RNA sequence: UAAGGUAGCCAAAUGCCUCGUCAUCUAAUUAGUGACGCGCAUGAAUGGAUUAACGAGAUUCCCACUGUCCCUAUCUACUAU
RNA sequence: AGAUAAGGGAAGUCGGCAAAAUAGAUCCGUAACUUCGGGAUAAGGAUUGGCUCUAAGGGUCGGGUACGAUCAACUUAGAA
RNA sequence: CGCCCGUCGCUAGUACCGAUUGAAUGGCUUAGUGAGGCCUCAGGAUCUGCUUAGAGAAGGGGGCAACUCCAUCUCAGAGCGGAGAAUUUGGACAAACUUGGUCAUUUAGAGGAACUAAAAGUCGUAACAAGGUUUCCGUAGGUGAACCUGCGGAAGGAUCAUU
RNA sequence: ACCCACUCGGCACCUUACGAGAAAUCAAAGUCUUUGGGUUCUGGGGGGAGUAUGGUCGCAAGGCUGAAACUUAAAGGAAUUG
RNA sequence: GGUCGGAUUUCCAACGGGGCCUUUCCUUCUGGCUAACCUUGAGCUUGGCGAACCAGGACUUUUACUUUGAAAAAAUUAGAGUGUUCAAAGCAGGCGUAUUGCUCGAAUAUAUUAGCAUGGAAUAAUAGAAUAGGACG
RNA sequence: UAUCUGGUUGAUCCUGCCAGUAGUCAUAUGCUUGUCUCAAAGAUUAAGCCAUGCAUGUCUAAGUAUAAGCAAUUUAUACAGUGAAACUGCGAAUGGCUCAUUAAAUCAGUUAUCGUUUAUUUGAUAGUUCCUUUACUACAUGGUAUAACUGUGGUAAUUCUAGAGCUAAUACAUGCUUAAAAUCUCGACCCUUUGGAAGAGAUGUAUUUAUUAGAUAAAAAAUCAAUGUCUUCGGACUCUUUGAUGAUUCAUAAUAACUUUUCGAAUCGCAUGGCCUUGUGCUGGCGAUGGUUCAUUCAAAUUUCUGCCCUAUCAACUUUCGAUGGUAGGAUAGUGGCCUACCAUGGUUUCAACGGGUAACGGGGAAUAAGGGUUCGAUUCCGGAGAGGGAGCCUGAGAAACGGCUACC
């Protein structure tokens, strides 16, 4: 999270061309969008320099479908975290419940800085990887 | 599997066709057309099971092939052409005119109409878009494309169609105080005068709907068809006009007239 | 009889009869292995039983390999001459 | 003294004596049993040349009160 | 004169251990070989259009005499191409076979060691009364067999009891 | 140090049964068909059998986990009269 | 009973709802309807405060639970009606001057859990302003 | 329709099982069997093997007919009635059967495609294409085969075919014919600075890339860079175009080109009519078929959340060479380790991972039930998977197809 050009290819937003002939403000053309559903696009996303193709604000993904909420239990991947959604499952014979849980690997943009224990809400997107189908849209802890 | 299905067994057909569970293994699969096969009525089952004008598919074919029946002004000599909501069917022989509307039990009724009423139909616009070369167009519920509409026509509105040409005569907007037809779900067939709609941005905008007897309910925006403002409708309503009598008052009326 | 060989082990490098009897190994085995034990004459620091690893120790079988052999032939050097 | 032999492959012989086969390195895989230390290079397989490239692995100098210059190694891996 | 335990012996049955680097079947799989079609590198049988092209002869029109011009049968020869089968390089997919390995399920086995019955078999009499040594637990050793003995424990004891 | 009265926390004891239980008996074994204070472990007729096998611990003796085949109509508990 | 065993109103009561006040914000900004409007023209007239009608907004502690509703294919199950001659069944049929025709149907309920919207807000959790980098303004 | 009874004892009360009892759209079997209605039926063991015969072909008025086929037209000298065959076009990817595989797999309900393909319908939708585009040219319409058919043959045989001679298309493969206006480029030439021009070319749709627009909660002023429409050149200044979604780099439009270059009708049947400068002159209807794009429909493919039986005598599993993720590229119809290169060390698990078993296709449902529940669900409906076991592939919108091919066993 220290440099943008770490990879061997030139990281850039597609079709966002800053003309070298002109000399204007707005240092580089940075494309950003609002994901909708009342989620705020962060000022670090608008003012940052990261690219993050799979970002729900600057990247070419769209959030649509389910909105879930979990707690972050792992951050050891790159731009990807695993949240744990705990729910109660009802058994009709014994007329009572049991604790169950799933681990959901979600993609996190560099606009957010999350730690283990933070609660986040995520939005469903297109298949990002083999397992990731959600994208972090708002962190709401510290 | 492996491609599209061409059959439709009985017990898999939609129940509002009132196909008997006996008398054959198969059901008349509606061909591809302007409506979904679930919310459609083939001309075979309409002519044979509702009108009793024929007894066999052979007799329905014999009626169709001599170009007697026409629907929406077009002859449509197909046995399984899907006739849907508010499609008009003209039989020049017998000079009969039907409009496919639901009765309040959720099935299609034999609603005989006059010729000036058969000369049009209403369509619920499903999307407004810009075609090629910047031409705007709408898509109605029966897949009709109409170019150069009025710019105030947005989605979920009703347009009145000329039915000889494909032009729009006028249009009804969508807000409170509008007379609607419920086409889909549990309340399929009621008519209930929108009070207000709730948004829920993210899917399935709901609308609250109260009939003439002040019995309110709620419906998704997909199943609502505005047919005018409160009081006068733009079409002829069938018998009952979408009240949804309970079973008690229904058997009271059956004991009244007997 | 002083005590009468216990625990164990065995045709064992220790068993005469004996190529002991049974099973396995082979087409065929006085060999090998596993069992049996009235053991001529096994047996407990005369140390008994077992034992991973080690062994230019003794023995059997299997795979590979080959002139060990079927069945010999040819070549080179140094002899022999 | 040193070798090679078609087909067979220990039928030879007291007895595989002698000879042959195996062999180095890298990678994979490795059983019973065990005193848990071993067995183990178990067993059993694959690869290995030349040429043209690619990648990684260093030293010394350089900064008011991130990097650049320069020099030199044989080690490994991969690819045509 | 009740009940009752175990060894040993006969008969029958069930399962276990077991030398045999046992056997059979099925699955999976290392390594090796690897069909087929597909994609590619070519390949060009053959077929075919066009531009021509020259020789040798027929006919026609024209100085009408040699001669000149345009067409027809003949066969080289040249390109510009187009379609294009067999065959073929490399690649990926990869059946299948062989040899091993591993797992699973049945399945043989000399002998050994149990259990269950059956049967009034043999030897004792261990337990039930203080069962004639009070019983039982744990642990160890021993003896034909039930069992005996040692150490500690228990009352399911034969003692709820000595101000 | 004793005595009297009281109090908290103990090892218990005596009498009764409102109650419980199959009874023996139990101030918990009660407040459980008027069936729910919280929670852990174990059992499903008797043998075969705490056996065989496979793991794991142990120097060993053994410990922990732990079947099936087969077999059987009873075993068993508390009390009663002999 | 004011109709001839059907129904109404002024009524004593119970039952569930909503609103307001008692220290009780039970989010408010831009706009429009200005709405119920101090708006009163003589006894129906010329002029109050935005949700009661919307649109966009800024934010917006999170759940569990429960109510209602949407959805949950038909067939099957339960179940309404109906002379398959009864019945299992089926969704038929029934009524006329039967010469031309008319007409009722083919209901409804259940369909877990999960997911969706909605009212409640007790019960069981959760967070907040304490080296004030707290709120109002 | 919330029910118990016999058996341990000399007798009692218990624990406890055994046996009885009722039912089964649960099968088999024994005995018996008169009638009416209705009706399952080689699932279980062998998803073991198959003799024979059928189960997918198909035409109108409207693609192609010289049948050396049948008729009779008598309106016909091109055909025009019927019509085998064959070409062509669709279909054969549906249905039907079975339950072997399969345990987060399928499947159920619930989402999504702002992440894609879609024959067929249904509704809209190409004046732009003569290429030096003044002879390059048929546009009252252009070319080549070839089947059927005739005839010569092969083999024991097959829904086997060769050679030779014709002939067609909605077969293949070519190819033209319609406005105007506007805007851009170049630009001759006049030449002026305020600078204007004759003329030429391009401008449909489709593909590919790049770029731009696709906007906006509010109100006024200050001057310049040049005046900008017209002036009373004081500057009055307005008009200024912007759709949708919760959300997009969306829809759509516009520039620069790119394409080995898509499409933009050389097709067919009936009716034969109106205008005359009366020529086979010009116009002219009702359809059928086809055709690019969009939408729709029939779908398909992936996909969100939650839910599956028994086992720990399976507690750690995954990652050599894909395991989890990142970047970039290939491939796909598209997302995505789907694959490749580089890089990081990740991912699951006592809330039961992984492994094993299932005499396990899942569900709707079925039996029995006071309630709760237990067991079953191969099987009439839905959804999967399969065509003896694997694998591969052509055609096509749609198949890893099997009543379609290829290979191995
Ligand atoms: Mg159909
Ligand atoms: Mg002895
Ligand atoms: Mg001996
Ligand atoms: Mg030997
Ligand atoms: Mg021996
Ligand atoms: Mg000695
Ligand atoms: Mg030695
Ligand atoms: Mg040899
Ligand atoms: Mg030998
Ligand atoms: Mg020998
Ligand atoms: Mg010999
Ligand atoms: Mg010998
Ligand atoms: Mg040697
Ligand atoms: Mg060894
Ligand atoms: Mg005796
Ligand atoms: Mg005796
Ligand atoms: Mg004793
Ligand atoms: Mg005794
Ligand atoms: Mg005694
Ligand atoms: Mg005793
Ligand atoms: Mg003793
Ligand atoms: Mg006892
Ligand atoms: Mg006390
Ligand atoms: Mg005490
Ligand atoms: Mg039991
Ligand atoms: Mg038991
Ligand atoms: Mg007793
Ligand atoms: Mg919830
Ligand atoms: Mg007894
Ligand atoms: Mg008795
Ligand atoms: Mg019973
Ligand atoms: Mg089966
Ligand atoms: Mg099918
Ligand atoms: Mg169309
Ligand atoms: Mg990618
Ligand atoms: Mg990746
Ligand atoms: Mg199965
Ligand atoms: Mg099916
Ligand atoms: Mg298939
Ligand atoms: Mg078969
Ligand atoms: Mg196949
Ligand atoms: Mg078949």
């Amino acid at each position: 999270e220290l440099t943008v050009q770490s990879e061997r290819a030139f990281q850039k937003q597609p079709h966002i061309f800053n003309n070298p002939k002109v000399k204007t403000s707005k240092r580089t053309k940075r494309w950003y969008k609002n994901a909708g559903l009342g989620f705020k696009t962060p000022k670090t996303a608008i003012e940052g320099s990261y690219i993050d193709k799979k970002c729900p604000f600057t990247g070419l993904v769209s959030i649509r479908g389910k909105i879930l909420t979990g707690t972050v239990v792992s951050t050891k991947m790159h731009r990807t975290i695993v949240i744990r959604r705990a729910y109660l499952h009802y058994i009709p014979k014994y007329n009572r419940y049991e604790k169950r849980h799933k681990n959901v690997p979600v993609h996190v943009s560099p606009a957010f800085r999350v730690q283990v224990g933070d609660i986040v809400t995520v939005g469903q997107c297109r298949p990002i990887s083999k397992t990731v189908r959600f994208n972090v849209v708002k962190v709401s802890a510290a | 599997a492996r491609g599209p299905k061409k059959h439709l067994k009985r017990l898999a057909a939609p129940h509002h066709w009132l196909l008997d569970k006996l008398s054959g293994c198969y059901a008349p699969r509606p061909s591809a057309g302007p409506h979904k096969l679930r919310e459609s009525l083939p001309l075979i089952v309409f002519l044979r099971n509702r009108l009793k004008y024929a007894l066999n598919g052979r007799e329905v074919k014999a009626i169709l092939m001599q170009r007697h029946v026409k629907v929406d002004g077009k002859v449509r000599t197909d046995t399984t052409y899907p006739a849907g909501f508010m499609d008009v069917i003209t039989l020049d022989a017998t000079n009969e005119n039907f409009r496919l509307v639901y009765d309040v039990k959720g099935r299609f009724a034999v609603h005989r109409i006059t010729d000036e009423e058969a000369s049009y139909k209403l369509g619920k616009v499903k999307k407004v878009q810009l075609g090629k070369k910047g031409v705007p167009y709408v898509v109605t519920h029966d897949g009709r494309t109409i170019r150069y509409p009025d710019p105030n026509i947005k989605v979920n509105d009703t347009v009145k169609i000329d039915l000889a040409s494909g032009k729009i005569t006028d249009f009804i907007k969508f807000d409170a105080g509008k007379l609607v037809y419920v086409t889909g779900g549990r309340n399929l067939g009621r008519i209930g005068t929108i009070v207000h709609k709730e948004r829920h941005d993210g899917g399935f905008d709901l609308v609250h709907i109260k009939d003439s007897l002040d019995n309110t309910f709620v419906t998704r925006l997909n199943n609502v068809f505005v047919i005018g403002e409160q009081g006068k409708p733009y079409i002829s309503l069938p018998k009952g006009k979408g009240i949804k009598l309970s079973i008690a008052e229904e058997r009271d009326r059956r004991r009244a007239q007997q």
